[PDB]
Protein backbone atom coordinates (compact mmCIF):
# COMPACT_ATOMS: atom_id res chain seq x y z
CA UNK A 1 0.00 0.00 0.00
CA UNK A 2 1.00 3.50 -0.83
CA UNK A 3 0.52 6.26 1.03
CA UNK A 4 -1.53 4.10 3.43
CA UNK A 5 -1.26 4.38 7.36
CA UNK A 6 -1.20 1.45 9.33
CA UNK A 7 -3.95 -0.63 10.36
CA UNK A 8 -4.97 -0.69 13.86
CA UNK A 9 -5.53 -3.98 16.11
CA UNK A 10 -8.71 -5.94 14.95
CA UNK A 11 -9.51 -3.40 11.93
CA UNK A 12 -9.75 -6.01 9.00
CA UNK A 13 -10.20 -9.52 10.16
CA UNK A 14 -11.09 -11.43 7.27
CA UNK A 15 -7.17 -10.18 5.93
CA UNK A 16 -5.05 -13.75 5.18
CA UNK A 17 -1.81 -14.13 4.23
CA UNK A 18 -0.23 -15.86 1.41
CA UNK A 19 2.54 -17.26 2.58
CA UNK A 20 5.23 -19.13 0.43
CA UNK A 21 6.45 -22.48 2.17
CA UNK A 22 10.09 -22.22 0.62
CA UNK A 23 11.65 -19.81 0.05
CA UNK A 24 9.48 -18.88 3.28
CA UNK A 25 7.91 -15.66 1.37
CA UNK A 26 4.92 -13.35 1.05
CA UNK A 27 3.31 -14.13 -1.90
CA UNK A 28 -0.36 -12.11 -1.93
CA UNK A 29 -3.30 -10.97 0.07
CA UNK A 30 -6.45 -12.92 0.58
CA UNK A 31 -9.20 -12.92 2.50
CA UNK A 32 -11.61 -14.93 4.88
CA UNK A 33 -15.25 -15.43 3.53
CA UNK A 34 -16.16 -17.94 6.03
CA UNK A 35 -14.55 -20.85 8.28
CA UNK A 36 -13.19 -22.87 5.56
CA UNK A 37 -12.66 -20.40 2.51
CA UNK A 38 -10.69 -17.92 1.63
CA UNK A 39 -10.69 -15.82 -1.58
CA UNK A 40 -7.86 -14.41 -3.50
CA UNK A 41 -7.06 -13.24 -7.34
CA UNK A 42 -6.04 -16.55 -9.73
CA UNK A 43 -2.68 -14.21 -10.59
CA UNK A 44 -1.48 -15.28 -7.26
CA UNK A 45 -1.48 -18.45 -8.17
CA UNK A 46 -1.24 -19.06 -12.02
CA UNK A 47 0.42 -16.90 -14.16
CA UNK A 48 2.33 -18.96 -16.57
CA UNK A 49 4.26 -15.71 -18.50
CA UNK A 50 6.21 -15.57 -15.50
CA UNK A 51 6.25 -19.61 -15.03
CA UNK A 52 3.82 -18.83 -11.78
CA UNK A 53 1.39 -21.87 -11.15
CA UNK A 54 1.24 -22.90 -7.50
CA UNK A 55 -0.08 -25.87 -6.39
CA UNK A 56 -1.91 -26.32 -2.62
CA UNK A 57 1.41 -28.23 -1.67
CA UNK A 58 3.43 -24.84 -1.87
CA UNK A 59 1.13 -22.45 0.36
CA UNK A 60 0.41 -21.97 4.00
CA UNK A 61 -2.28 -19.57 4.56
CA UNK A 62 -1.65 -17.43 7.77
CA UNK A 63 -5.32 -15.67 9.49
CA UNK A 64 -5.16 -12.89 11.93
CA UNK A 65 -1.72 -11.26 11.53
CA UNK A 66 -0.52 -7.75 12.16
CA UNK A 67 3.16 -7.51 11.96
CA UNK A 68 4.23 -8.26 8.35
CA UNK A 69 7.57 -10.88 9.48
CA UNK A 70 6.70 -11.96 12.91
CA UNK A 71 5.25 -15.19 13.80
CA UNK A 72 2.38 -14.22 15.91
CA UNK A 73 2.78 -16.26 18.69
CA UNK A 74 -0.85 -17.04 20.09
CA UNK A 75 -2.83 -14.25 17.57
CA UNK A 76 -2.45 -15.84 14.00
CA UNK A 77 -3.27 -19.15 12.58
CA UNK A 78 -1.69 -21.13 9.95
CA UNK A 79 -3.45 -23.71 7.31
CA UNK A 80 -3.23 -25.63 4.73
CA UNK A 81 -4.94 -25.89 1.62
CA UNK A 82 -7.06 -29.20 0.71
CA UNK A 83 -7.48 -27.76 -2.79
CA UNK A 84 -7.61 -24.61 -4.68
CA UNK A 85 -9.85 -23.05 -7.37
CA UNK A 86 -9.16 -20.54 -10.41
CA UNK A 87 -12.20 -19.36 -12.69
CA UNK A 88 -12.22 -21.88 -15.77
CA UNK A 89 -12.32 -18.42 -17.81
CA UNK A 90 -9.74 -16.20 -16.39
CA UNK A 91 -8.21 -14.54 -18.99
CA UNK A 92 -4.20 -14.62 -18.19
CA UNK A 93 -3.64 -13.82 -22.01
CA UNK A 94 -4.82 -10.96 -22.29
CA UNK A 95 -6.34 -8.84 -19.42
CA UNK A 96 -6.40 -10.24 -15.94
CA UNK A 97 -10.53 -10.84 -17.10
CA UNK A 98 -12.24 -12.94 -13.86
CA UNK A 99 -9.00 -12.51 -11.74
CA UNK A 100 -10.43 -14.53 -8.79
CA UNK A 101 -9.56 -17.95 -7.16
CA UNK A 102 -11.01 -19.76 -4.18
CA UNK A 103 -9.47 -21.76 -1.60
CA UNK A 104 -10.36 -24.33 0.44
CA UNK A 105 -8.88 -24.76 3.44
CA UNK A 106 -7.67 -28.44 5.29
CA UNK A 107 -9.74 -27.61 9.24
CA UNK A 108 -12.03 -24.50 9.57
CA UNK A 109 -10.51 -21.97 11.30
CA UNK A 110 -11.84 -20.47 14.93
CA UNK A 111 -12.91 -17.10 14.93
CA UNK A 112 -11.14 -14.76 17.33
CA UNK A 113 -11.01 -11.05 18.21
CA UNK A 114 -8.31 -11.09 15.23
CA UNK A 115 -10.24 -13.55 12.75
CA UNK A 116 -13.63 -12.54 11.35
CA UNK A 117 -15.30 -13.43 8.24
CA UNK A 118 -15.87 -10.41 5.91
CA UNK A 119 -19.79 -10.70 3.97
CA UNK A 120 -20.16 -11.41 0.50
CA UNK A 121 -22.35 -8.47 -0.97
CA UNK A 122 -25.88 -9.29 -2.83
CA UNK A 123 -27.44 -7.77 -6.01
CA UNK A 124 -28.72 -5.08 -3.74
CA UNK A 125 -25.77 -4.14 -1.71
CA UNK A 126 -23.91 -4.02 -5.08
CA UNK A 127 -26.01 -1.21 -6.56
CA UNK A 128 -26.07 1.41 -3.43
CA UNK A 129 -22.20 0.73 -2.52
CA UNK A 130 -20.41 0.42 -6.21
CA UNK A 131 -21.17 3.99 -7.44
CA UNK A 132 -18.72 6.59 -8.60
CA UNK A 133 -17.18 8.88 -5.58
CA UNK A 134 -17.98 6.43 -3.14
CA UNK A 135 -14.93 5.43 -1.31
CA UNK A 136 -13.50 1.18 -0.29
CA UNK A 137 -11.11 0.58 1.88
CA UNK A 138 -7.83 -1.28 0.74
CA UNK A 139 -5.41 -3.47 3.39
CA UNK A 140 -1.71 -5.67 2.73
CA UNK A 141 1.47 -5.51 3.52
CA UNK A 142 2.80 -4.62 -0.38
CA UNK A 143 4.96 -1.95 -1.23
CA UNK A 144 5.22 1.04 0.61
CA UNK A 145 6.44 2.81 -2.93
CA UNK A 146 6.38 1.91 -6.67
CA UNK A 147 10.10 1.67 -6.36
CA UNK A 148 9.88 -0.73 1.31
CA UNK A 149 7.69 -3.49 3.25
CA UNK A 150 5.81 -2.13 5.82
CA UNK A 151 6.13 -3.54 9.42
CA UNK A 152 2.52 -3.49 10.02
CA UNK A 153 -0.27 -4.02 8.11
CA UNK A 154 -1.50 -0.66 5.66
CA UNK A 155 -5.07 0.96 5.20
CA UNK A 156 -5.65 2.94 2.47
CA UNK A 157 -9.58 4.63 1.62
CA UNK A 158 -9.88 5.16 -2.16
CA UNK A 159 -13.30 6.61 -4.37
CA UNK A 160 -14.51 4.16 -6.99
CA UNK A 161 -14.09 6.24 -10.24
CA UNK A 162 -16.35 6.21 -13.35
CA UNK A 163 -15.75 3.32 -15.96
CA UNK A 164 -14.96 6.21 -19.19
CA UNK A 165 -12.45 7.68 -16.72
CA UNK A 166 -10.76 4.05 -16.00
CA UNK A 167 -11.50 2.94 -19.98
CA UNK A 168 -9.34 6.62 -21.17
CA UNK A 169 -6.29 5.39 -18.60
CA UNK A 170 -4.83 2.65 -20.17
CA UNK A 171 -4.26 0.60 -23.40
CA UNK A 172 -5.54 -2.75 -21.41
CA UNK A 173 -8.95 -3.79 -22.41
CA UNK A 174 -11.07 -2.95 -18.87
CA UNK A 175 -14.25 -5.51 -18.77
CA UNK A 176 -17.24 -5.54 -16.53
CA UNK A 177 -15.91 -7.98 -14.53
CA UNK A 178 -13.15 -5.01 -12.73
CA UNK A 179 -13.82 -1.85 -11.62
CA UNK A 180 -10.97 1.07 -11.62
CA UNK A 181 -10.30 2.93 -8.09
CA UNK A 182 -8.30 5.71 -6.85
CA UNK A 183 -8.01 9.92 -6.69
CA UNK A 184 -7.70 11.99 -9.93
CA UNK A 185 -4.83 14.55 -10.12
CA UNK A 186 -7.14 17.33 -9.95
CA UNK A 187 -8.20 15.75 -6.44
CA UNK A 188 -4.88 15.67 -4.67
CA UNK A 189 -5.61 13.34 -2.54
CA UNK A 190 -3.26 9.66 -3.27
CA UNK A 191 -2.94 6.23 -2.76
CA UNK A 192 -3.08 2.93 -3.98
CA UNK A 193 -2.29 -0.85 -3.59
CA UNK A 194 1.30 -2.03 -4.95
CA UNK A 195 2.73 -5.09 -5.71
CA UNK A 196 2.50 -7.61 -2.82
CA UNK A 197 -1.25 -5.99 -1.96
CA UNK A 198 -2.43 -8.01 -4.79
CA UNK A 199 -5.34 -10.59 -4.02
CA UNK A 200 -6.28 -8.73 -1.12
CA UNK A 201 -9.66 -7.41 -0.28
CA UNK A 202 -11.42 -4.09 -1.39
CA UNK A 203 -14.19 -3.53 1.38
CA UNK A 204 -17.13 -0.75 1.91
CA UNK A 205 -19.30 -0.65 5.01
CA UNK A 206 -22.89 -0.60 4.50
CA UNK A 207 -24.85 2.18 5.58
CA UNK A 208 -27.83 0.55 6.23
CA UNK A 209 -26.88 -2.83 8.39
CA UNK A 210 -23.26 -1.49 9.19
CA UNK A 211 -21.93 -4.62 8.07
CA UNK A 212 -18.17 -4.88 5.93
CA UNK A 213 -18.58 -6.26 2.59
CA UNK A 214 -16.09 -7.19 0.29
CA UNK A 215 -16.83 -5.09 -3.49
CA UNK A 216 -13.05 -6.07 -5.14
CA UNK A 217 -10.59 -8.04 -5.14
CA UNK A 218 -6.94 -6.11 -5.72
CA UNK A 219 -5.79 -6.92 -9.71
CA UNK A 220 -3.36 -4.69 -11.48
CA UNK A 221 -2.56 -1.50 -12.09
CA UNK A 222 0.39 0.44 -14.31
CA UNK A 223 3.32 1.32 -11.51
CA UNK A 224 1.53 2.48 -7.81
CA UNK A 225 0.24 5.66 -7.41
CA UNK A 226 1.06 7.08 -10.53
CA UNK A 227 -0.87 10.45 -11.56
CA UNK A 228 -3.68 9.71 -14.45
CA UNK A 229 -4.08 5.92 -13.40
CA UNK A 230 -5.89 3.85 -11.45
CA UNK A 231 -5.82 0.57 -9.35
CA UNK A 232 -8.18 -1.86 -10.98
CA UNK A 233 -10.05 -4.84 -8.95
CA UNK A 234 -12.63 -8.10 -9.74
CA UNK A 235 -15.94 -7.32 -9.41
CA UNK A 236 -16.97 -9.55 -6.75
CA UNK A 237 -20.64 -9.13 -7.04
CA UNK A 238 -20.41 -9.97 -10.76
CA UNK A 239 -18.38 -13.59 -9.84
CA UNK A 240 -20.61 -14.28 -7.18
CA UNK A 241 -22.40 -16.81 -8.78
CA UNK A 242 -19.11 -19.27 -10.03
CA UNK A 243 -19.00 -18.38 -6.33
CA UNK A 244 -22.13 -20.24 -4.58
CA UNK A 245 -21.23 -22.88 -7.42
CA UNK A 246 -17.86 -23.95 -5.85
CA UNK A 247 -19.26 -23.75 -2.67
CA UNK A 248 -22.18 -25.48 -2.94
CA UNK A 249 -20.29 -28.73 -5.33
CA UNK A 250 -17.37 -28.72 -3.18
CA UNK A 251 -17.29 -27.53 0.75
CA UNK A 252 -18.30 -26.14 4.15
CA UNK B 1 -24.05 -12.20 3.47
CA UNK B 2 -20.91 -13.67 3.00
CA UNK B 3 -21.14 -15.62 6.35
CA UNK B 4 -23.88 -14.79 8.87
CA UNK B 5 -21.95 -13.08 11.64
CA UNK B 6 -19.99 -11.56 8.90
CA UNK B 7 -18.69 -8.07 8.68
CA UNK B 8 -19.38 -7.62 12.32
CA UNK B 9 -16.29 -6.73 13.79
CA UNK B 10 -15.48 -8.35 17.41
CA UNK B 11 -13.06 -4.96 18.41
CA UNK B 12 -15.43 -2.50 16.62
CA UNK B 13 -19.01 -3.17 15.46
CA UNK B 14 -19.38 -5.80 18.72
CA UNK B 15 -18.51 -3.64 21.04
CA UNK B 16 -20.09 0.00 19.28
CA UNK B 17 -16.26 1.71 18.76
CA UNK B 18 -15.54 3.31 15.24
CA UNK B 19 -12.20 3.03 13.92
CA UNK B 20 -10.27 5.84 13.31
CA UNK B 21 -11.35 6.66 9.55
CA UNK B 22 -14.51 4.84 8.64
CA UNK B 23 -16.01 7.79 8.98
CA UNK B 24 -14.33 8.89 5.96
CA UNK B 25 -16.31 5.88 4.11
CA UNK B 26 -19.75 6.72 5.45
CA UNK B 27 -19.02 10.34 4.87
CA UNK B 28 -18.81 9.46 0.63
CA UNK B 29 -21.99 7.62 0.34
CA UNK B 30 -24.10 10.84 1.26
CA UNK B 31 -23.36 10.47 5.05
CA UNK B 32 -24.46 6.96 5.59
CA UNK B 33 -27.15 5.59 8.01
CA UNK C 1 0.33 -5.16 -16.07
CA UNK C 2 -0.49 -8.10 -12.59
CA UNK C 3 -0.05 -7.15 -7.54
CA UNK C 4 1.65 -9.91 -9.03
CA UNK C 5 3.53 -10.78 -5.44
CA UNK C 6 6.31 -9.00 -2.77
CA UNK C 7 8.33 -9.92 0.59
CA UNK C 8 10.58 -12.71 -0.94
CA UNK C 9 13.69 -11.35 1.47
CA UNK C 10 13.98 -14.31 3.94
CA UNK C 11 13.17 -10.84 6.55
CA UNK C 12 10.15 -13.22 7.75
CA UNK C 13 11.00 -15.49 11.02
CA UNK C 14 10.79 -18.92 10.63
CA UNK C 15 7.30 -20.55 11.71
CA UNK C 16 6.37 -23.57 13.53
CA UNK C 17 7.88 -27.00 12.20
CA UNK C 18 4.04 -27.88 13.00
CA UNK C 19 2.75 -25.51 11.09
CA UNK C 20 4.78 -26.56 8.09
Amino acid sequence: IVEGSDAEIGMSPWQVMLFRKSPQELLCGASLISDRWVLTAAHCLLYPPWDKNFTENDLLVRIGKHSRTRYERNIEKISMLEKIYIHPRYNWRENLDRDIALMKLKKPVAFSDYIHPVCLPDRETAASLLQAGYKGRVTGWGNLKETGQPSVLQVVNLPIVERPVCKDSTRIRITDNMFCAGYKPDEGKRGDACEGDSGGPFVMKSPFNNRWYQMGIVSWGEGCDRDGKYGFYTHVFRLKKWIQKVIDQFGE
Amino acid sequence: SGEADCGLRPLFEKKSLEDKTERELLESYIDGR
Amino acid sequence: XPRGGGGGNGDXEEIPEEYL
